[PDB]
């Protein structure tokens, strides 16, 4: 996890070959590429209380709210089992209003 | 690692309070001490140079 002691990237793995009086390390490194721009939040505010992802983002598609890992972009509809809740949401700079989607009350109709 | 991709700065100071263990919510509930405190650490550092 040392940065550069790999590579360029996040190291995944390394490959030793002998030289003459030396070695040659083969670094395999994962590079991100092709971002998009999104629009994103800390926190969100429903029933007066404050959620923040467990792990991931809040980011904006223009019109609605998901969770992506921070990595890859991968968007999942917020739910109870996504985020945590702490406080209510008046000290947080920035929090925005959406819906957070419990899974039990609309299986149990 | 890559191609610089932009982030709000409190947001990267949460992910930042996630590497050494604490919660984000303590960065964000506490956001405006965080800033004071580091605004007078900057301070005295030219005080004694
Ligand atoms: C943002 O993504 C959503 C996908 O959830 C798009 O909204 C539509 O949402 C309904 C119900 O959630 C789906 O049935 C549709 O398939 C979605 N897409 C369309 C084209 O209707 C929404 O269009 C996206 N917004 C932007 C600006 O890209
Ligand atoms: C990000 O900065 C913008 C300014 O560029 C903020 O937008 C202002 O919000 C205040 C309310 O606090 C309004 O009175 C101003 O009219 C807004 N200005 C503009 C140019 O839109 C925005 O609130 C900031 N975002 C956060 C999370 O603090
Ligand atoms: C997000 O939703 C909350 C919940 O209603 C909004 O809080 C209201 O804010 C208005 C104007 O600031 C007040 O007149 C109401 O009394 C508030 N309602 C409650 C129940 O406190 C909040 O304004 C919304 N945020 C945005 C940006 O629209
Ligand atoms: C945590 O420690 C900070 C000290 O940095 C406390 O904040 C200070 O509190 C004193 C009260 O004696 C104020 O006079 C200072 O102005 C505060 N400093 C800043 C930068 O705001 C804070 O109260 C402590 N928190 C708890 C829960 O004890
Ligand atoms: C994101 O938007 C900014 C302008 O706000 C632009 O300069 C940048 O090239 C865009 N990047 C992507 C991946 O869309």
């Amino acid at each position: 996890k040392r940065v550069d002691f790999c590579g360029k990237g996040y190291h995944l793995m390394s490959f030793p070959q002998s030289a003459p009086h030396g070695v040659v390390f083969l670094h395999v490194t994962y590079v991100p590429a092709q971002e998009k721009n999104f629009t994103t939040a800390p926190a969100i505010c429903h029933d007066g209380k404050a959620h923040f992802p467990r792990e991931g983002v809040f980011v904006s598609n223009g019109t609605h709210w998901f969770v992506t890992q921070r990595n890859f972009y991968e968007p999942q509809i917020i739910t109870t089992d996504n985020t945590f809740v702490s406080g209510n949401c008046d000290v947080v700079i920035g929090i925005v209003n959406n819906t957070v989607y419990d899974p039990l009350q609309p299986e149990l109709d | 690692a890559g191609a610089a991709l932009q982030i709000p700065f409190a947001m990267q100071m949460a992910y930042r309070f996630n590497g050494i263990g604490v919660t984000q919510n303590v960065l964000y509930e506490n956001q405006k001490l965080i800033a004071n405190q580091f605004n007078s650490a900057i301070g005295k550092i030219q005080d004694s140079l």
